[PDB]
Parts: structure tokens; C-alpha cells; sequence
DNA sequence: CTGTTGGCAAGCCAGGATCTGAACAATACCGTCATCGAGC
DNA sequence: GCTCGATGTTTTATTTATT
């Protein structure tokens, strides 16, 4: 009972212009739940399961930072290595991110995306996304710290 | 080149025993002469006041035992001892009647983690054939355990046939190899001995005599 | 096939089923691991004295030997060593059509036949032999009421038997208890209150408990069932059989259960039929390690097991798997059971 | 059906109802997770020294090792009755202890004595020594009939319940009773990490600081209490009882099962609950339901709930499973639905 | 391979008070999973490598305690945990007891106090191949050494 | 029927001290050799 | 058929570490 995140990002990728563009617009998750190709774009993918649902908002406000910005790669590397990977974030903004309440943590994590424009293994975020938190915040700040402080 | 019978004794406990007139019941490293011949007296129908084929058996039958070390995920196990405090209630006091004691005390030595392959062949002037015998594995008439009844087997009793020179050979065609080797016939470049009292007397009955093993050490 | 095999998973609560002369959880080393252990002997005596051993093996219908019907058959069996005459002052002193006839009771009325020979022989007679042989005679009669309880379980331990032939082990083996996985037993440190006493208590110790699951393992030689009952039918042995299966499968042993009171019943009962009796003790060689209990990795364990080596170690027959869990089952060549009377006549059917 | 199966799902508020050698509570490991844990011994005592007890079955037992301080309250309670002497070499008959007029004189172990059957024992050793009657054969003659000594059990019935052993004196033959119900110790639903209380302890002569600096482990919990009363045993026990008032004995139990808990800690953690829920099962053999909880409940709006549920669930698994119909009502408050414990109780002593 | 707990521990020493204080106001060895200036401090010492991280976790927590309450003390097999803590004469016997019978997280939190009031003079490394391990046989030694030297 | 792109995301400096961590009382008993002849 | 009681014999080795 897992969403097939890559086939996820190959429809967003393959998608007509017009449609993305449409979701693109959106500001905040929730409001993607008034856009019809929205629901046009999850519906093969379990839309109608809640748990899913709400996966699913999280999962494509993060693809809808652009179309071109999660250049996904493939063994993995994980969202913190990226944002570090950028050398564009200073850990203060990562900690705006994990210290956000609902729905403004997805806002910082869309501005974060848009701002760095990492090169990451997506399955592995979608994961991530799926079980948003306390735990993926953490573990997000150490391959932060981590990689930044390599360099 | 003479056809041998392979068997194989495993169980989470074992017991082969040692001389004893008293409420400790001992056990030994591997399998007895006695105990081997009881296994297989007791695969074929053989009740305990049959002496002749009993003494058929004894007088057709030598073994062969390898001692194989228990593997656990690349982990070798060593064989442990183990200390039953056994009681009894409502013993007999003596060998007729119905007089009994309200409590008395054993205590009997089990074998942890141990597992044997057993090497079996024909005597020169034996009775009976390996085929009744790999029969009899195979199909036992009564409860084959491990020394004591209360010892299961984990493995099927029968674990091959095969053709060869001598016991080390026919052995060396079965894993787990390398464990130390005690068998009834001498080979060649090994001459220890292991002296052991399981020769059963079987004229006499639950007697035993002196016998000795031929010890082959493993690489 | 000619055996049956019984094996069962069992969770008992914190407690102390069984213990040594120190007072110790017994136990035992397996795969380089410590398993508490419920020994033979005390699992044994659980089913033999328990309430439903002696209502439905105890009051049996071939519990009682008639020493009258046996006459023939004794007569041409010891007719080759002793001749009629012996034989039938014997039967009839002990006494005060059938086919064949126990071991046992061959081998003691031999003994018998001996004795009464000898007493003719010396020249002697009446009180005499029979005060001699009063307690022997007593024995034997208590015996011939007891044919079923001494063809499962064997002769009791003050039996009264007195040949070779009067060894006569139980039908059914029962081995040791073991648990799943490794233990590492709790301590309880108690006191005794003294209601007199002002400062303190007045008595203070430690006992050894744990909780665990158990794995017992039972199989029953059918053809010696039915050899020491008489030649009696495999059908009948099937009875037996059912009523082993359901005391191996509910009764626990009483030793510390008034105040630790483990009155717990199996989680998995499995039946199968083979020409040789195997444990599947080795499913928990590489002790179990706990997810969600020990309970699931356990039955999960020894379905895995079973689904690898049933086949190489030729068990293939008759299989049976009575369950309370909703763990992914068996290979299909192993018919579920939803209740535990079901396995049971499953078993009376002969499979 | 004989036994009388009594199940207690009981939730408590933070507290520490039983600590060890070392204070710490005590715990237990069940289906791989520490549970904590109530001794069977602590409950016990719990009961038997309860005002429920008192009220409704009568006089906890004496249980006590100390013969010289047993020696004189006995002479102060049944001095009117019978004279000293005869006290006294009662005393020395049941304990095989010599009682003289020592300062201290030790039992071989701490024994539970009802003050009313050494009463009895005392008229028999009277009327033994008055009709020229040695011990020996006073001993023989009281061998053949322990039905009245357990009617005098009648006056001491948590030994009746709970049993009693003894190693030396007359005792040995005569006081060799196996307890009529049975109980399991009380653990957890659900896996524990212990709480611990950093506190302090405040001079008022002291201005700097604290006097005492210290640390106290507890827990809340939702225990699991069992525990079955044999029946025939307790009419035994009793010298013969009736099953009414076994079944009404069996009843009390389950009030105080239900309701009583520990002291342990109370006036500082005060963890006063009552159970939650409570069934109660006719059966042919003992049956408990600790395996309900082998797989530890994990938390879902409380931990009551789904210990309840789960509760339930393996209920209806081995009910189906084995078969088995003997009769059984639960109380709940979250088979029978009992609005009252009250309704349930009457149900019990109603032979179900 | 092997931790070097001496460097650790001299890293541990002349941390910025900033970082220090960050560190030391964890009440509990998972929650320095918090702080970035704990990953920054043990990633030298094998942290991305995870049987590290327990053993980390553990001997940071014990450092935490303050900069100046584990006094290193070279070999003349060097002082054992047990040894110093009996060695300072402020603990008490049941308190030992307490925190070797405890759990996990539990145990650590009293070692800390415990730490904290006996300010002990100790084989660093030693004690840090004990926190690695930490078993059954580590705790039970921890008491009988402190018995023993009492 | 058709929805865009570039360019850009900061630095300084700072995290404390005082003082304190308990005592008492209590840790069981039985049986699991044998002999003989006597009294009962 | 027993339970009773006196009775054949004989014991002591230590005492501060670190997977």
C-alpha cells in the first residue's frame, strides 16, 4: 500500500504544459483541492484513499515548485544532502523549515526547492513527505549539518 | 569396497550413556555401541526378551560415528552439557509389590546442540542385509529417539547410501566434514583408541563389556 | 503412516511451570541460546493425571482385560513352554475367544505359570501360594483395569510387572518443553509480613519466573497402541490419538500456578502423519527474535520451516494445522483447521 | 462447572503500587516488552487486610513466626476459656516448637494460625489429656477426621483460599492445605518505561539549597488481573461447605479483584481506581486471557480501549476456537453486558 | 575501527561555550540528535556510521554533564567508572544499585546525576569501551567494582 | 486550441553562578541412607 | 505388617578483578 513515486514524477514530467501550469499557481496544498487537474493528475494514483490524500497534497506542492527544479537522480541521495549539495541554504532556513507549523512548513519547503533546485533521489523524499514528521525533520537537519559541514 | 548405510542423529537433546548403578544417569561425548544397537533394534521390532535377534543384530552390525560441529550463521555452536534434576513420585520400593516412596531422586546428563552422522556396515558372516536395515530407518516400527525417549530426532534417520573403502571415506561423502571419527575399524595413518564399557551383554541382561574405538581425528 | 505427530506453540504468562533443586526456571541450551524448559517427566504427569486423561483414557471401554476371553491364545503361547494344566490353574486362580493378546500380560502370566510350576513341583499349595503371591496377584489384577492407561502412557511407576516383557514403555513420547526463543528469567523479590512483628518483615527471599513460548512436541507409535490393547483397530487408536492431541494441547503442568496461575491454552495445534517421527524443534534453532510478541514470529517461524524441509525429510502425509492466529499459513498441502474438534476428527478419520 | 474464572482490566493513574529490593517498581517481560507488574502476594494481602474483607467474609488469618509473642496473645484471647497450660502445649503440639516462658521463641517459618481453630485444637488436647490420651495417638485420632479442623478454617478463610504449609509440628499432618481459588500477578496491557520523580526535600534551618536531593520511579498502567477460584476445593476447605457459599465467598473476590488496589505509595501518588472492566466465566478447567496482551497493546486514544478490544477479540478466538460455552457474563462500563458490578455479582452467586 | 574517545574528548574540551551549552541542555541521548553542533562534533569520530551512533550517543550524553566533571586520568589498567565514583565518597551505595538495575535512556539519565555529583577521576578511554558496550556484565561490574573499592 | 523567461538568497557577537543527594528491620522449614528386633 | 528408636560413619579447601 505504497504510492509509486517515480511513476508520480514521469506524469508531472510528461504532463501538457497547460495543467501544470494550472497547479503550479496554487499557494498553499490545501488549495490544490480546487484544482481539477489536480485530481486529473492523482487519480491513478490512490487519490481515494485519505492517508494517500494527504500524501499526495504534500507530494505534488513539492512537484509544483516548478517542473525542472527536483532534477530526480537515482542511486540514494536524500533531501538534506541536497539543500547542503546547493551550497544556496544556510542552515537557519532549513531550521524555519522543521520549526514551521502545518501547512507553512510545505510553503518554506516549496520556497527551499524553487531556492536551491537540488539534484535528489525523489522516491526517497516522497517517503519522507508520506511520514512528515518529527522524524524526517530530524533526520533532514543531520544530512544538513552533515554535508555542510564536509565542506 | 563394501556398502555402507548413513544415518543421522540430531535432536536438541541427546544422552549416550555411561556406566551406572545409581540415580545419576551420565552421558558421553557421542553415541554408544549399545545405544546405536538399541536405535536400530528399536527401528526393527526387536522387543527386549528377543535375544536371538538381538544377538543377530549385534553380531552383523559396526558403526561408525563423526562428531559434526552445529553452524549457525557462520558461527560455529559447541556441544554443552546439560543437568536434569529428575524426580519421581510414587517409586517402587522394591522389585515386587505395590510399596513405593513418596519422593526420590535422579539426575541425568542431556547433550546441548549436539548432531552425529553414523557410518553403517556388514560384519563378514553378518545375517541380515543394509537394505532391511535402510528399510527399517525408513520406515521403524518403534519410536527411534536419541538415548532417551524423551529425546526427538530433528533429521530424518536416513541420510544416505553410498560404496567405499573404509568408514572415513563413505563419511567424507556426507557434510558437515571434519568432525572427529570413532569407529569400530581401524584406518590406516590413525591409531588412537578410545575405551569405552557398551558392549552390551546381552546374554546377560543389561550387562556390559569392555570394547574399544578406533579414534581418527578430523582436519 | 504409523506415527503421528503432535506438535504445539504455547504462551504462557509470567510464571514458573517447572524448577530444579535450587529452585531454577529449568532450561536449556539451544543454538547457543537459553530457553526456559518445561521438562518431559512434569508434561507427562500434567496430561496422565489430569481430570480428562482419567475420565476418557482412564474409564476407557478396553480398559478392563478379561482374563477369560484370553484363555485360547495364552494357551498355544505358553503352550510351548508350559503345557495346559499349569496354564489354566494359573488363569483361573488369577481370574478367581480373542484374537491376540498384549505382550505384557503374556510375559506376566509366564512368570506366573513359573511359579505355580515350581509350587507343584516342591509340593506345596492353598494359603500358602497364595500368601506368597498375594501382593504379585493384587498387582497383576490392578493392571488387567488399566490396559489403555498402560498402553498410552506405560506402566506406572510402582507397576507390580515382572519380566522383561513387563517393561512396557508408553505408546506416546513426549519431549522436553522448549521455548522459541531466549530468555533471560525475572526476578521477584517477595517478603513475609509478620503480623507481630513491628520493624520490618519476617521473611524475605526471590523467586525465578518468566514468561515464554513454548513449543511441545508428542508422537504416538499407532501400531504398538493397538499391539498392547489387544490388537485392537487403528480406527480405536485414532480415539487415543484425538485424546492426546487435546491434552497436549490444553493441560499445563501445576507446579507455582496458585499464585502465578499460567492457565493458558495453545495458540497453533499441528498434526501430521509420517513413517518417521520428526521434531520440528530445528524452526527454532536460530532463536526467535521478537516482533509484535513472540507469539507471530513463532507460528510464522515454523511455517517457514515446515514449508522448507517437509518435503526432503520425506513428510509428506496426512497434515492438519488447528489455529488461532491469522499468520500467513503453510504450504496448501496442509489443511486448516478453524477449531481444535475439527483437527480432531480429522484425526479420527485417519486424515 | 467448578471453576470460577474471574478476568479484571484495571487502569490506574501514575503511581507505584509495588517496588522491589531496591525500590524500584516491579516489572516482568511478556511477549518480548516490559510490562510493569503487581506481585499475586501484594494483592493478596491487599484483600485479605481490606475493610471489605472484614465486613463481609471475617478475620484475616495471624500469620506470624513469633511463637513467644503468639503464646501470649493467645493466653489473652482464649484465657477464659481454657487454661493456660493447656494454651501452652497446644502451642507446643501444632508448632513442635517447646513452649516455655522464653523472651523469644522462633517458628521454623512465618505460618498463618486462626485463632479459633487452635481453640478447637485445645479442646481436642483437653479432653485428650483428661481421658489419659498421649499425643501419639491423639494424633492418629485427629488424622482420621480434617473436616472439622477446616470448618475451622471457616474462621480463617484466606487460608482456605490461599492455602497454608507447614514443615514441623502437628501441622505438618494436619494444617496441609492448597489454596482454593488461584491468582495471577498483575501486569500491564502495554509496554512501560517507567517514569522517574526527581524531587527535594526542603530545610527550614537550612537556607541554601535543598537537605535531600532524590529519585522516584513510577508508572501509569493498564493492568490485567486474573484470577480463578477453585470451588470444590473451597467447600473442602471450609470442612465441607455448601456451594452457595462458596459461590458467595467467590463473589467477594471478585468485588474486592475489582475494586481493591495496593497502598503502596497512595498517599503520595493516590492512584484510587477503580476497574474499568470486569468479566467473570464459568469453566470445566482454568482459562486465562493474559495472551490477549502478548502482543503488547499499542496505544489508540488511551490504552484502555484497545486493551478492552483486544481483550474481547482473543475472548472470541478462543471461545470459537475450543469450543467453549460455559457460562459467563461480563460487566462492562466502557457474554454479558452488566449496566452494575452489582448485577454482575448477584449473577455469580446465582450459579450463573 | 575503534572510537578514539581521548580525542573526543579533548574535542569535547575546547568547544566553543556557544556549541557547549547547546550540548548540554539535552535531557535525554536521543534528543542530541537535535542539536547541529552535536553532529558537528562527532562526525569525525564515525558518526555516519551507525554503531557509532549509539556508542556516541552514550558517550556525549556523560560529557555532557559539563565541560569539568570527567577528569581524565592517565594509566600508572586505569580507574574504572565504579572505582571513581566509590573513589569521591559521595554516592551512595543504593543509588549504584538504582542505576544498574535501570533501562535504557533511564540509565543514562542517572549515570549524568550521578556524574554530575561525584565528579569523578576516571581512564576516559576505559570508560568510553564500557559506554561502547554496555551490557548486562559492564552494569554488574560497574556495582562490584564500587563495592569492592569501598 | 493555446500557460514564459533571467537574476538574486547577508554579516557581527553573546550561553552563568550558589548548594544540597537519608535512615531502619527482616532472607525459613521438610524429605528423597541403612540395620535389627522389639512392641503393637 | 508395621512403626519405634538407637545406630554403622565422619568436612576442609578463601579472602580484591576488569570481557
Amino acid at each position: 500500500d505504497e504510492i509509486d513515486a517515480m511513476a508520480l514524477y514521469r506524469a508531472w514530467q510528461q504532463l501538457d504544459n497547460g495543467s501544470c501550469a494550472q497547479i503550479r499557481r496554487v499557494s498553499e496544498p490545501d488549495e490544490l483541492r480546487d484544482i481539477p487537474a489536480f485530481y486529473r493528475l492523482v487519480q491513478p494514483f490512490g487519490w481515494e484513499n485519505p492517508r494517500h490524500q494527504q500524501a499526495l497534497l504534500r507530494m505534488v506542492f513539492c512537484l509544483s515548485a516548478g517542473k525542472n527544479v527536483i532534477r530526480h537522480q537515482d542511486k540514494g541521495i536524500s533531501l538534506g544532502r541536497a539543500l547542503a549539495n546547493s551550497g544556496r541554504i544556510n542552515e537557519r532556513r532549513i531550521f524555519q523549515l522543521i520549526r514551521a507549523d502545518r501547512t507553512a512548513d510545505m510553503v518554506q519547503l516549496r520556497r527551499l526547492l524553487t531556492h536551491a533546485e537540488p539534484v535528489l533521489d525523489w522516491p526517497l523524499m516522497a517517503r519522507m513527505l508520506t511520514w512528515w514528521g518529527k522524524r524526517e525533520r530530524q533526520q533532514l537537519l543531520e544530512d544538513f549539518v552533515l554535508t555542510t559541514n564536509k565542506n | 569396497m563394501r556398502s555402507y548405510l548413513i544415518l543421522r542423529l540430531a535432536g536438541p537433546m541427546q544422552a549416550w550413556g555411561q556406566p551406572t548403578f545409581e540415580g545419576t544417569r551420565p552421558t558421553g561425548r557421542f553415541p554408544t555401541r549399545s545405544g546405536l544397537l538399541g536405535l536400530l533394534g528399536a527401528c526393527l521390532g526387536i522387543q527386549r526378551d528377543d535375544t536371538s535377534s538381538l544377538q543377530a543384530l549385534s553380531e552383523s552390525v559396526q558403526f561408525a560415528v563423526r562428531c559434526d560441529e552445529l553452524i549457525l550463521d557462520d558461527r560455529r555452536v559447541s556441544v554443552t552439557g546439560l543437568r536434569d534434576y529428575h524426580t519421581v513420585l510414587g517409586a517402587r520400593e522394591d522389585y515386587r509389590g505395590l510399596k513405593s516412596h513418596e519422593t526420590i531422586q535422579t539426575w541425568r546428563e542431556y547433550l546441548c546442540d549436539a548432531s552425529f552422522t553414523v557410518a553403517l556396515w556388514l560384519t563378514p558372516h553378518a545375517t541380515m542385509v543394509i537394505s532391511e536395515l535402510e528399510k527399517a530407518v525408513l520406515k521403524p516400527r518403534y519410536t527411534p529417539y536419541l538415548g532417551r525417549r524423551s529425546c526427538p530426532l530433528t533429521h530424518p534417520l536416513f541420510l544416505g547410501t553410498c560404496q567405499a573403502s573404509d568408514p572415513q571415506k563413505a563419511l567424507l561423502n556426507y557434510e558437515p566434514v571434519g568432525g572427529d571419527i570413532y569407529s569400530e575399524e581401524s584406518v590406516t595413518g590413525h591409531h588412537l583408541k578410545f575405551t569405552a564399557r557398551d558392549e552390551p551383554m546381552i546374554t546377560l541382561p543389561r550387562q556390559f563389556a569392555s570394547r574399544e574405538w578406533y579414534v581418527i581425528k578430523g582436519g | 503412516s504409523n506415527f503421528i505427530n503432535i506438535h504445539v506453540l504455547i504462551s504462557h504468562s509470567p510464571s514458573c511451570l517447572n524448577r530444579d533443586d535450587m529452585n531454577m526456571q529449568k532450561d536449556a541450551i539451544f543454538g547457543g541460546k537459553r530457553r526456559v524448559r518445561i521438562s518431559s517427566q512434569s508434561l507427562k504427569r500434567a496430561m496422565r493425571k489430569s481430570g480428562y486423561y482419567a475420565q476418557n483414557i482412564g474409564e476407557s471401554s478396553l480398559r478392563t482385560i478379561h482374563l477369560a476371553q484370553l484363555r485360547d491364545v495364552l494357551r498355544q503361547k505358553l503352550g510351548e513352554r508350559f503345557d495346559q494344566k499349569i496354564i489354566d490353574k494359573t488363569l483361573a486362580l488369577l481370574s478367581g475367544s480373542a484374537d491376540a493378546v498384549t505382550p505384557w500380560v503374556v510375559g506376566e502370566i509366564a512368570w506366573f505359570c513359573e511359579q505355580v510350576a515350581k509350587a507343584e513341583a516342591d509340593n506345596l499349595d492353598d494359603k500358602k501360594l497364595l500368601k506368597v503371591l498375594k501382593e504379585d496377584i493384587a498387582a497383576i489384577r490392578v493392571n488387567l483395569q488399566q490396559g489403555v492407561d498402560i498402553a498410552l502412557s506405560g506402566r506406572m511407576a510402582t507397576s507390580g510387572m515382572m519380566t522383561e516383557l513387563g517393561k512396557v514403555d508408553g505408546a506416546m513420547s513426549i519431549a522436553h518443553a522448549i521455548t522459541t526463543h531466549q530468555v533471560d528469567s525475572d526476578i521477584d523479590w517477595f517478603t513475609a509480613v509478620d503480623d507481630l512483628q513491628e520493624q520490618g518483615s519476617a521473611h524475605l527471599g526471590t523467586q525465578e519466573f518468566s514468561s515464554g513460548v513454548f513449543y511441545r512436541y508428542a508422537n504416538i507409535n499407532l501400531a504398538q497402541l493397538q499391539e498392547n490393547l489387544g490388537g485392537a483397530s487403528r480406527e480405536q487408536a485414532l480415539e487415543i490419538a484425538t485424546h492426546v492431541v487435546h491434552m497436549l494441547a490444553t493441560e499445563v503442568p501445576g507446579a507455582k500456578q496458585r499464585t502465578y496461575a499460567a492457565f493458558n491454552p495453545a495458540d497453533m495445534v499441528m498434526v501430521n502423519f509420517s513413517d518417521m517421527p520428526l521434531s520440528m524443534a530445528n524452526a527454532f534453532e536460530k532463536a526467535v527474535k521478537a516482533k509484535d510478541g513472540f507469539l507471530q514470529p513463532s507460528i510464522q517461524a515454523f511455517n517457514q520451516y515446515w514449508d522448507r524441509v517437509a518435503n526432503g525429510y520425506g513428510l509428506n502425509g496426512a497434515a492438519a494445522q488447528f489455529s488461532l492466529s491469522d499468520v500467513d499459513p503453510i504450504t496448501a498441502q496442509v489443511k486448516q483447521m478453524p477449531t481444535l474438534e475439527q483437527l480432531k476428527s480429522w484425526v479420527r478419520n485417519n486424515g
